[PDB]
């Protein structure tokens, strides 16, 4: 996307009713900080929620 | 194993192992005491017979 929200007015969105493919999350290592707590950063593609 | 990486999965598994081992030791001690009581009862029954 082009724009984001403020820290105080953080935008909340619901994700469901679709297939989640987080390949792009780690394929494009353009994010300075990428940390997962309680879930494997690499196994994100082998989980259901 | 799936949620957490080996670093902290090690301590989590260690805690689970400690708890389960404590439960097993308590159960085995109780079983030993009960077995001693039943052996005394069986000796009494054999003497009566």
């Amino acid at each position: 996307a082009t724009r984001f929200a403020s820290v105080y007015a953080w935008n909340r969105k619901r994700i469901s009713n679709c297939v989640a493919d987080y390949s792009v999350l780690y394929n494009s290592a353009s994010f300075s900080t990428f940390k997962c707590y309680g879930v494997s950063p690499t196994k994100l593609n082998d989980l259901c929620f | 194993l799936s949620r957490l990486d080996p670093p902290e999965a090690e301590v989590q598994i260690d805690r689970l192992i400690t708890g389960r081992l404590q439960s097993l030791q308590t159960y085995v001690t109780q079983q030993l005491i009960r077995a001693a009581e039943i052996r005394a009862s069986a000796n009494l029954a054999a003497t009566k017979m």
